[PDB]
């Protein structure tokens, strides 16, 4: 896992390097990890065939899954791109790549593993504190987690069999998968009861975690049935690195959490628009005085009355970007609730997003 | 055998305002001449609304409501009628819809010395004085804020003899006085963690709810009611001291000039009342 994508060949292969692989932008261009320049590059769309895309989803933590894939004019503005060659009868992609100046087709492939990112269409719904009801399918990632049938914290799903929430709901002596049940696409917490569990196989931690500044708080449960997927319940796309999130930007918040601090959890699945808090404003003197590390997200309003609470943990942190959305954070705690100078502090997943892929790999 | 307003007096006047300190003077009972208003003062413009200036010659008032500030350079154009400018909202409203000749005039450097002040209770008792400047600055509000009968900005000498962190400072308020507000929180280790009202600035205070410094607007007739303090750079960190502010808190203030071709410059609203009515009339004719 740790030993996949640092710079050092661990294995006498070599696959830990050749094989490394992630996507990019907010159009999925490819790329593929150059071990003689040590970058980046995308590939070209000339002379590829989607059987290489099978075995691109496959390094890439997504097993079989494979939705779509198609050319796009180029937009990162790299100067070299990965070429794929046909002549050699070699069955492996990435011995079959070499660098070139420019595809013939003047485009890079934009390349879909799962269908994610997208719901019913859903008109109002702001129902964390200060708000209206809401409507069943806009969400339809967000699950819940229970221990002893009760809820304890939430969760959103990246593909039918992993959901990813907070670590300090998993913390010890919660470390056990036999405790948690997950419930997916239920709106009414009073209708989880009977027979709608999916059991957590194996619950996995962040080997830097450290619960006395709560940094690195990330948690992965993967259950043993893969998730059906329909119109109620649907994944969420991973976001990727190269994104110009800018600041203010409008972003959902979601999840089970109380109206009010100290109060019991909502009955109905909450879910309100709130807005990004840049970093370097979060960790000044003033707001956290410097407990916001670089993995850790500021979002929500200084003027509070728009926050996440508790029940909100392990709840996503989506935008709406070119049609998909984006789970770039995760709830880890709230210093109150709907309350001014104290909003909704949330764990980057764009830092272990490669830490993801990670686990996925080697757990397929 | 009535006598003179010489209003031409009070405006060559050697003490020029500032529109933060516009004055009112009640003339009334006695005579003038818009012709000696002209010739003795060195007028740059003159135009009149909801009245007509050919008009004055002749018709006569009760009694004329006659104020003076001098003019920024860099506020010459906000003080165009009707307009959303610093000086039309946090230094003095000119009233559109009553009987208003505007006047627009300069004095010589040699005779214009300046006398700032801030008009308020709410700012004046808590800490102030000389607006430290030069020989011929004129203050100018950008924001006026408005507080209780009841705000000391001084915080409660207790809750901070036990606080430990953003330890803002603190002073006895006076009898009559409510403590600022402070809610001991606690984040991860750090233990009782004060963070009292109206943080940052009262002009980036995202809670414009929870800081009882308020925003607000001057209005016909009544100035600013006050400025800006930040409330973590109000008073001594000693425990038994009064609540002396600083003078280099006060922010919400600009210091811009009078000075336009060698000359400075002043302006005026004269408000009316009684047309065709009164005993302060004139000889213009
Ligand atoms: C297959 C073959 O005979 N030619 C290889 C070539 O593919 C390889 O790129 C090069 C150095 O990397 O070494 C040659 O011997
Ligand atoms: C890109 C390039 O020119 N190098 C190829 C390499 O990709 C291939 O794996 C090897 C053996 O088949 O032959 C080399 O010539
Ligand atoms: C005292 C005064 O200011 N009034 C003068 C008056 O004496 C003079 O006779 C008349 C004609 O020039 O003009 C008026 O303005
Ligand atoms: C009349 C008046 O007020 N102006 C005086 C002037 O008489 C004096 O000779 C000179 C000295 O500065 O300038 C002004 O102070
Ligand atoms: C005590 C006082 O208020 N006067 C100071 C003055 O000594 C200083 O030279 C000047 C420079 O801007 O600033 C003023 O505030
Ligand atoms: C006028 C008065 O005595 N009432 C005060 C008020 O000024 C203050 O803004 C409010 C909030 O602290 O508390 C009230 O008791």
């Amino acid at each position: 896992p740790s030993n996949w994508c640092d710079g050092v060949s661990h294995c006498p292969g070599g696959e830990d390097e050749n094989r490394c692989v992630r996507l990019y932008g907010p159009n999925f261009i490819l790329q593929v990890y150059s071990s003689q320049r040590k970058s980046w590059h995308p590939v070209c769309q000339d002379d590829w065939n989607e059987n290489y895309g099978r075995a691109a989803c496959r390094d890439m933590g997504y097993k079989n899954n494979f939705y779509s894939s198609q050319g796009i004019v180029d937009d990162s503005g790299s100067t070299s791109f990965m070429k794929l060659n046909t002549s050699a009868g070699n069955v492996d992609i990435y011995k079959k790549l070499y660098h070139s100046d420019a595809c013939s087709s003047k485009a890079v492939v934009s390349l879909r593993c799962i269908a994610c990112g997208v719901n019913l269409n859903s008109s109002r719904q702001s129902r964390i504190v200060g708000g209206e009801s809401a409507l069943p399918g806009a969400w339809p990632w967000q699950v819940s987690l229970h221990v002893q049938n009760v809820h304890v914290c939430g969760g959103s799903i990246i593909t039918p069999e992993w959901i990813v929430t907070a670590a300090h709901c998993v913390e010890k002596p919660l470390n056990n998968p036999w405790h948690w049940t997950a419930f997916a696409g239920i709106l009414r917490q009073s209708f989880m009861f009977y027979g709608a569990g999916y059991q957590v196989e194996k619950v996995i931690s962040h080997p830097n975690y450290d619960s006395k500044t709560k940094n690195n708080d990330i948690a992965l449960m993967k259950l043993q049935k893969p998730l059906t997927f329909n119109d109620l319940v649907k994944p969420v796309c991973l976001p990727n690195p190269g994104m110009m999130l800018q600041p203010e930007q409008l972003c959902w918040i979601s999840g089970w959490g109380a109206t009010e601090e100290k109060g019991k959890t909502s009955e109905v699945l909450n879910a309100a628009k709130v807005l990004l808090i840049e970093t370097q404003r979060c960790n000044s003197r003033y707001v956290y005085d410097n407990l916001i590390t670089p993995a850790m997200i500021c979002a929500g309003f200084l003027q509070g009355n728009v926050d996440s609470c508790q029940g909100d943990a392990g709840g996503p942190l989506v935008t709406s970007k070119n049609n998909i959305w984006w789970l770039i954070g995760d709830t880890s705690w709230g210093s109150g609730c709907a309350k001014a100078y104290r909003p909704g502090v949330y764990g980057n997943v764009m830092v272990f997003t490669d830490w993801i892929y990670r686990q996925m790999r080697a757990d397929g | 055998n009535l006598p003179d307003c010489d209003i031409d007096n009070w405006l060559n006047n050697v003490s020029v305002p500032s529109p933060l300190n516009w004055e009112r003077r009640i003339f009334s009972n006695c005579n003038f001449n818009l012709s000696t208003l002209l010739r003795l003062v060195h007028v740059d413009s003159f135009s009149c609304n909801n009245l007509d200036k050919s008009k004055i010659f002749g018709s006569c008032f009760n009694s004329i409501t006659v104020d003076k500030f001098a003019i920024p350079n860099r506020r010459r154009d906000d003080l165009q009628l009707g307009s959303s400018g610093f000086l039309q909202s946090s230094n003095y409203k000119i009233d559109i819809s009553s009987s208003s000749c505007q006047l627009y005039y300069s004095l010589p450097l040699v005779n214009v010395t300046i006398n700032n002040f801030n008009p308020s209770s709410w700012n004046r008792r808590y800490g102030f004085g000389s607006f430290n400047l030069s020989s011929y600055d004129v203050v100018y509000s950008d924001h006026c804020f408005s507080v209780n009968s009841d705000f000391c900005p001084c915080a409660d000498p207790s809750v901070v003899n036990s606080c430990a962190k953003s330890k803002p400072p603190s002073a006895i308020c006076p009898a009559g006085t409510k403590y600022r507000h402070c809610d001991l929180d606690t984040t991860l280790y750090v233990k009782n963690w004060c963070r009292c009202s109206c943080l940052p600035d009262p002009i980036s205070t995202y809670s414009p709810n929870t800081c009882p410094q308020k925003k607000v607007v001057v209005g016909i007739g009544e100035h600013c009611p006050g400025l800006g303090i930040n409330e973590e750079k109000c008073g001594t960190q000693l425990n038994h001291s009064s609540c002396f502010c600083s003078p280099d808190a006060f922010l919400g203030w600009s210091f811009d000039s009078c000075i336009s071709n060698n000359r400075c410059n002043i302006f005026s609203n004269f408000i009316f009342n009684g047309i065709n009515s009164g005993t302060t009339c004139s000889n213009d004719l």
